[PDB]
């Protein structure tokens, strides 16, 4: 079955590159507007010293992951002033100047879907703002529609999109002359695939919402522990000291400090486990940026689903959205094939295609498209005789070298 | 988290001791909200906005392609760890010393040290 | 060094020495003092092993990542984009390092470039000619043929261009004659 028609489909993939930062200190959590609390905390200072060096070790890794996925080049490329990209209309991925922010219509659509510090739950602000991330994504989309893969490995090489699209299509085995004969067909299928993704994202981003829910869920756990008694009668340090003397209240303050150290060691343990998942996902997302977006990766089930041609990276809060261009054939028929064809005692073997037939004549085409071509001697080669091949038919070769001598 | 010479109030904090200028330079010491600090030009600690890179553009054409004429050879260097050091901790020596009653209470928690 | 400081901490007791408790206090009443010293150290040992398991995962992830680059960048040529260094990788040179490994990749990145006019197809006698793997370039009026890497202009003949229909199907096709080396061979 040789495919006769080709379609264009765009897939989506949501992967998280970063998360929220939160710093917890022993001072605003364990201790109080009290005096004896600090004295007991100096015996267990080694446990809180590791917390000030483990929680800060995660914030330095969140900003590092952003410098490996969204930071690939050292030049800020802008969109060309000419909106004619070879018959293809680009407006959904390009940043709109009428919008207050430097983001496209797709980046603004997914943005709408995506008291505690008094107890010692401070939140550290991120370094890269939402405006600087959109500038790096605009440079990758500008170099893709213009250069494509030469800007990331040297200087920028300009090339029209009409000839650049033919180079991306030859990475699967199909010749380039087919794209020029059906240039209007690809432009209609490419614009129709964008409308299906736009209408789908206007009526589910669960990969970026569950991460935020797990962060706020662990914060409420430490809030419930402060109100507990841990075997005493109260929870506020200013209430126990007001009713019990320090010489006698030492049996209750030690239980509160010890009962809070268990929640701090449990909270810092879960943060290190969740940080390993984000760090492992950041390395996978940074790999696809240099393989799918940069160059044409021929890996299976890696840059979408099927044959990959090009990619368009986008921005997302605490994540990254990819727009791959897959290739899936459709509308196939049935033809009779043959391993080899014997002429005057010589088996003609193909070079890059396979012999086909329609029940009467014998043609030859490639392995990914049905192109009716005559049996020529330049597309095949002889190798031995015809009595060493198990399956081989007999058909007269046109021999293009015969009309050249007449 | 303090509400606010050389006083700068940004979305990340409040810095006192650096004059903010309209020029933009390369980042160095990260502070927050996309603002870095460095020791540049007298020279003192000043605050400015970090630069995301040199803004440039490629002239898109419909009948022109760039063909490289010269090639160079560059050698890079990457550092990837393989292994580290190996240690060992024992309960009969680190927790208890040369005593007798210390090892008696440890038998109740023998599954932990195992 | 962190485990050394745990032996000096009293954990809310009066002394961190095991021999001092059994000297100033009676054994029947010393069970409440030694228990707090042992319990205070068990939490430090469980945290120490917990940190070692997390650090071992980072070393294991770095060892598995370096193992793929050892069997692909060194042994063989990897055609991936930006994997074995930064650019068109050719061969690697692994070097030993204390508690690690040092890689030496040799990339191929072009330098300067120029600008030349191009064309998607060339029409001769009503037949659209397409290049095999090169790209049609032009310096002056003359139309040459080169590859997609180094600038090497050649002569456009019949061996590098193949027909694929007429010229009324290609949008923006130019018109230029094609030299045929078969004609001088017959004369």
């Amino acid at each position: 079955a040789i495919p006769t028609n080709f379609t264009i489909s765009v897939t989506t993939e949501i992967l998280p590159v970063s998360m929220t930062k939160t710093s917890v200190d022993c001072t605003m959590y364990i201790c109080g507007d009290s005096t004896e609390c600090s004295n007991l905390l100096l015996q267990y200072g080694s446990f809180c010293t590791q917390l000030n060096r483990a929680l800060t070790g995660i914030a330095v890794e969140q900003d590092k992951n952003t410098q490996e996925v969204f930071a690939q080049v050292k030049q800020i490329y802008k969109t060309p002033p000419i909106k004619d990209f070879g018959g293809f209309n680009f407006s959904q991925i390009l940043p709109d100047p009428s919008k207050p922010s430097k983001r496209s219509f797709i980046e603004d659509l997914l943005f709408n879907k995506v008291a505690q510090k008094f107890n010692g739950l401070t939140v550290l602000p991120p370094l890269l703002t939402d405006e600087m991330i959109a500038q790096y994504t605009s440079a990758l989309l500008a170099g893709t529609i213009t250069s494509g893969w030469t800007f990331g490995a040297g200087a920028a090489l300009q090339i029209p999109f009409a000839m650049q699209m033919a180079y991306r299509f030859n990475g699967i085995g199909v010749t380039q002359n087919v794209l020029y004969e059906n240039q209007k067909l690809i432009a209609n299928q490419f614009n129709s695939a964008i409308g299906k993704i736009q209408d789908s994202l206007s009526s589910a981003l669960g990969k970026l919402q569950d991460v935020v829910n797990q962060n706020a869920q662990a914060l409420n756990t430490l809030v419930k522990q402060l109100s507990s008694n841990f075997g005493a009668i109260s929870s506020v340090l200013n209430d126990i000291l007001s009713r019990l003397d320090p010489p006698e209240a030492e049996v209750q303050i030690d239980r509160l400090i010890t009962g809070r150290l268990q929640s701090l060691q449990t909270y810092v343990t879960q943060q290190l486990i969740r940080a390993a998942e984000i760090r492992a996902s950041a390395n996978l997302a940074a790999t696809k940026m240099s393989e799918c977006v940069l160059g044409q990766s021929k890996r299976v089930d890696f840059c979408g689903k099927g044959y990959h041609l090009m990619s368009f990276p986008q921005s997302a809060p605490h994540g990254v959205v990819f727009l791959h261009v897959t290739y899936v054939p459709a509308q196939e028929k049935n033809f009779t094939t043959a391993p080899a064809i014997c002429h005057d005692g010589k088996a003609h073997f193909p070079r890059e295609g396979v012999f086909v037939s329609n029940g009467t004549h014998w043609f030859v085409t490639q392995r990914n498209f049905y192109e009716p071509q005559i049996i020529t001697t330049d597309n095949t080669f002889v190798s031995g005789n015809c009595d060493v091949v198990i399956g081989i038919v007999n058909n007269t070769v046109y021999d293009p070298l015969q009309p050249e001598l007449d | 988290d303090v509400n606010c010479s050389n006083v700068f109030q940004t979305r990340a904090g409040c810095l006192i001791g650096a004059e903010h200028v309209n020029n933009s330079y390369e980042c160095d010491i990260p502070i927050g909200a996309g603002i870095c600090a460095s020791y540049q030009t007298s020279q003192s600690i000043i605050a400015y906005t970090m630069s995301l890179g040199a803004e440039n553009s490629v002239a898109y054409s419909n009948n022109s392609i760039a063909i490289p004429t010269n090639f160079t050879i560059s050698v890079t260097t990457e550092i990837l760890p393989v292994s580290m050091t190996k240690t060992s901790v024992d309960c009969t020596m680190y927790i208890c010393g040369d005593s007798t009653e210390c090892s008696n209470l440890l038998l109740q928690y023998g599954s932990f040290c195992t």
